[PDB]
């Protein structure tokens, strides 16, 4: 599996047309205070097709 | 049940508030495929299974 190719899994809002967004800050998916740490409802925002 | 004979619950005719599951941090995992867990509280379905 090739893990070099990436997609953003989730975002706080939709991209505008031709908007480019490279930021990798930890996504708060729920009530958890994520504080920049991986865990329950606290996710790295990119994913790979592998 | 034993995994060779897995046990299915029919869910029908009720409101599916998944938010208790979103906050159920005792889950050693809560993966989803095809759909994001946080989106589920916006949805509707004919039948649901567990």
């Amino acid at each position: 599996g090739n893990y070099n190719y990436l997609y953003r899994l989730f975002r706080k809002s939709n991209l505008k047309p031709f908007e480019r967004d490279i930021s990798t800050e930890i996504y708060q998916a729920g009530s958890t205070p994520c504080n920049g740490v991986k865990g329950f409802n606290c996710y790295f925002p990119l994913q790979s097709y592998g | 049940a034993s995994v060779y004979a897995w046990n299915r619950k029919r869910i029908s005719n009720c409101v599916a508030d998944y938010s208790v599951l979103y906050n159920s941090a005792s889950f050693s995992t809560f993966k989803c495929y095809g759909v994001s867990p946080t989106k589920l509280n916006d949805l509707c379905f004919t039948n649901v299974y567990a």
